RNA sequence: CGUAAAGCGCACGCAGGCGGUUUGUUAAGUCAGAUGUGAAAUCCCCGGGCUCAACCUGGGAACUGCAUCUGAUACUGGCAA
RNA sequence: GCGGCCCCCUGGACGAAGACUGACGCUCAGGUGCGAAAGCGUGGGGAGCAAACAGGAUUAGAUACCCUGGUAGUCCACGCCGUAAACGAUGUCGACUUGGAGGUUGUGCGCGUGGCUUCCGGAGCUAACGCGUUAAGUCGACCGCCUGGGGAGUACGGCCGCAAGGUUAAAACUCAAAUGAAUUGACGGGGGCCCGCAGUCGUCAGCUCGUGUUGUGAAAUGUUGGGUUAAGUCCCGCAACGAGCGCAACAUGACGUCAA
């Protein structure tokens, strides 16, 4: 059964990255539009948008830059078979500071450098180069 | 498998309506009336297997039904354990 | 260019007659500013097929997005059977590789990295993945422009 | 422009069973197991080739393909022989060969003292053309698969009447770019 | 873990692990801060003393831990709908 | 695993259009059940077939293969056994990711839309072979299992079994390998096509190289293929393009083989 919607949105990236796909289409949560909201403002995904009420159904415009996919590699970290959570001294520096970790604290889902500042730790859900 | 005319009374005794057909009560009443009218066919057909199968699967499905209901509300667990004659 | 003879082996294919010995050159080149490309030559005689290794490898140079001789960020180059990792390191360090990873770093330009070979080492396949390595590591500019940032923004 | 391309038969492609999933972007549509391309990318597309072919030859540049001599351009219109870019080095000496003293007409007469039909057809040239670095500017059909093609135009190249047309415009725009 | 060693012959299923989506609540996990403790020696850093060194030695850092108190509430858990 | 036809009892799957319940789910150590063939127990049955066995051949021998026979068994009822290359040598569940050609089974208006299934192939993956929307791709949940070849799935102990045996499962000791895939040869009581009165192989028509290209690589291609020739002779095709030594032409013995 499906156990880790996020996971199933990062493989949607992924999937849809690798296939060319101008937009990827998936089942909405508030988390999955919050991690969104960070891909955007750190510039991996183009736009996204949620469409329905009952049913809400979150879209990613997915961005290239000279061809080559922008999001060239995207993990899931804390698992519901593993959870990871970090202090804020710990917190985990994707591809030397180029790349993103994604962490959840408890003013919200950040990426890494704005936890590092807000001196918060918490989840890691992902890293995004 | 179950006629439609003694389906339909099941619905009607254990549902809140004829429309009712979802609710674990009737779904657990469906379900005690096959296994029930089966045990004259395994009584004489000892050794199909096959079929068996689908009983068990029956009895499985019962269980996990009623292991529902009695953790979603005791109460509507222990009337219908007492109408249909089960021990759980 | 700098040029480095890594690996010759000697190989064999059986005839009616008995065995026909041949050689296997494996070569870097590199200018020293990160450019760097691998050939790989074969030939009856040892000299014949390092200067055949050495023309291959002159035509098949890419292009490394270094920092200060050292790399931009840990990279994992994977090749066949052969897993590499290499690091960045501060000045001093030196290259901190086995052989094979080591010609390779050095024609490049690298002089400060912190490597590891996983897996073979053979060195034909520690070679390509090494270059599989670097070639894809990115510099801060391109993951700005990827991103559509500054740089201080990365 | 538009009208003299379907009037030619740019828009017919292969059947849609043999068609290449890369060129889904350039189908317009399908009728009868017959995909039909869209013209409205072709126009832009050719028109575009025809701007880099000017741009390149304007530097005393080399148009490999009545078109190509029209031109004062080279062609290879029998078999490519593999290696005719790639190894340059020993096809130079059939060359010499030709002009020393048929057969080397055939293969060699059109570039004896040195743009695809096909891609999917001169597979080999382009690839050989994409090992030197060397920009591919073909017509790719809807069978055909366009990677190594850099400058792609989406259309019909079977009919002589479509190729003509082609042939006709790199031709034309090449020889008022060189005067 | 197709063929190198490695998918139970197949299934049902208790314990266990895991759990779609929304709101509220809780604050167990998690996170933050503070306080107490974490012997000295040792290790490490900057110094000092034996002609130097080993060795000896001043102060620091460290001892990644544990406990308690006060907060945070995104995520996980509990509870309610 | 299941195959004539008919009836009786009965399990599952799938589709259409709704209605209903409201996370009731996924996986599952231990547990429990089912589980080919052979085999075992009791009672039946026994045409054909056939372990054992007997005779006849074959052979140096022939406890075989072949022949003539032939008992258990193969069949039925009930009970046991619990294993097979029980295999897709591929655990179950869910999501995602270009195409092509079929089969089978529903269903809506030539055109759609479901289920199951077969072949080819793209990216990607893979040591390679290959896999490729029925993944061996990209991910998540949970389980099972591996840790050099042997010794050994053996011993001991436990549990199970009427027995045969199954299951759980070591150690000492011993070796520097064992192994997988693929490559070039050679070889086959493999296949196709040809030739010869059917120092050496052999006057046999072969043997190679450069550059290019393919493969992680050994290597491959060229030299294969369609014809034709005494001939890699020649023609035509062809990721090869050329070249050398042989052939031929003007007795002549290619590269090599046998530490001859
Ligand atoms: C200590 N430990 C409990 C060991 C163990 O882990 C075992 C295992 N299979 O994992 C045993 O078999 C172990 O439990 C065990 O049973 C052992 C033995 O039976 C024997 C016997 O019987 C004779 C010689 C040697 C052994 C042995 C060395 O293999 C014994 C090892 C035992
Ligand atoms: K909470
Ligand atoms: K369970
Ligand atoms: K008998
Ligand atoms: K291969
Ligand atoms: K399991
Ligand atoms: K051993
Ligand atoms: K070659
Ligand atoms: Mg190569
Ligand atoms: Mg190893
Ligand atoms: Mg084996
Ligand atoms: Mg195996
Ligand atoms: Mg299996
Ligand atoms: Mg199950
Ligand atoms: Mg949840
Ligand atoms: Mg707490
Ligand atoms: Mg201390
Ligand atoms: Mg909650
Ligand atoms: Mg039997
Ligand atoms: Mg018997
Ligand atoms: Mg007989
Ligand atoms: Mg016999
Ligand atoms: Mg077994
Ligand atoms: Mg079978
Ligand atoms: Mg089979
Ligand atoms: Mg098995
Ligand atoms: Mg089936
Ligand atoms: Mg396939
Ligand atoms: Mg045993
Ligand atoms: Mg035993
Ligand atoms: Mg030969
Ligand atoms: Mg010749
Ligand atoms: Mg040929
Ligand atoms: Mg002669």
């Amino acid at each position: 059964s499906m156990q880790d919607p996020i996971a199933d949105m990062l493989t949607r990236i992924r999937n849809g990255q690798a296939a060319n796909k101008a937009a990827v289409t998936m089942p909405s949560s508030k988390l999955k539009v919050a991690i969104a909201n960070v891909l955007k403002e750190e510039g991996f995904i183009e736009d996204f948008k949620v469409e329905g009420d009952t049913k809400p159904e979150l879209e990613l415009t997915l961005k290239y830059f000279q061809g080559k996919a922008v999001v060239e590699s995207i993990q899931r970290v804390s698992r519901p078979g593993l959870r990871i959570y970090k202090r804020k001294d710990e917190l985990p520096k994707v591809m030397a500071g180029l790349g993103i970790a994604v962490v959840s604290t408890s003013k919200g889902v950040m990426t890494d450098r704005a936890a590092r500042q807000a001196g918060l730790g918490g989840e890691i859900i992902c890293y995004v180069a | 498998s179950l006629s439609t005319e003694a389906t339909a009374k099941i619905v009607s005794e254990f549902g809140r309506d004829a429309n009712d057909t979802g609710s674990t009560e009737v779904q657990v009443a469906l379900l005690t009336a096959q296994i029930n009218h089966l045990q004259g066919h395994f009584a004489e057909h000892k050794k199909d297997h096959h079929s068996r199968r689908g009983l068990l699967r029956m009895v499985s499905q019962r269980r996990k039904l009623l292991d529902y209901l009695k953790r979603k509300d005791v109460a509507r667990y222990t009337q219908l354990i007492e109408r249909l004659g089960l021990r759980r | 260019l700098q040029e480095k003879l890594i690996a010759v082996n000697r190989v064999s294919k059986t005839v009616k007659g008995g065995r026909i010995f041949s050689f296997t050159a494996l070569t870097v080149v590199g200018d020293g500013n990160g450019r760097v490309g691998f050939g790989y030559g074969k030939a009856r005689e040892v000299p014949a097929a390092i200067q055949k290794a050495m023309e291959k490898a002159r035509r098949n140079m890419i292009n490394v997005a270094l920092n200060n001789g050292t790399l931009q960020h840990p990279v994992k180059g994977v090749h066949t059977g052969s897993r590499v990792f290499m690091q960045p390191a501060s000045e001093g360090t030196g290259i901190i590789a086995g052989g094979a990873m080591r010609a390779v770093l050095e024609v490049a330009g690298v002089h400060n990295v912190l490597a590891k070979a996983y897996g073979s080492t053979n060195p034909i396949n520690v070679v390509r993945a090494t270059i599989d390595g670097l070639e894809n590591m990115n510099s801060p500019e391109m993951v700005a422009a990827k991103r559509g940032k500054s740089v201080e923004e990365i | 422009s538009m009208r003299d391309m379907l009037k030619a038969g740019v828009h017919f492609g292969h059947q849609t069973r043999y068609w290449n999933p890369k060129m889904k972007p350039f189908i317009f549509g399908a009728r009868n197991k017959v995909h039909i391309i869209n013209l409205e990318k072709t126009v832009p597309m050719f028109n575009e080739a025809l701007a880099e072919l000017n741009k390149i030859a304007s530097r005393k540049g080399k148009i490999l393909f009545d078109a190509a001599l029209s031109c004062d351009q080279f062609f290879v219109n029998h078999r490519w022989l593999g290696g005719m870019l790639t190894n340059w080095k020993t096809v130079r000496q059939s060359i010499k060969r030709l002009k020393d003293l048929e057969k080397l007409e055939n293969s060699l007469g059109g570039i004896k003292d040195m743009f695809v039909i096909d891609a999917d057809h001169e597979h080999i040239a382009i690839k050989e053309a994409n090992n030197l670095g060397i920009p591919v500017f073909a017509i790719v059909d809807t069978n055909s698969d366009p990677d190594g093609v850099d400058f792609v135009i989406p259309g019909n190249d079977d009919a002589i009447r479509a190729v003509t047309l082609y042939l006709g415009a790199v031709a034309a725009t090449v020889r008022e770019g060189r005067s």
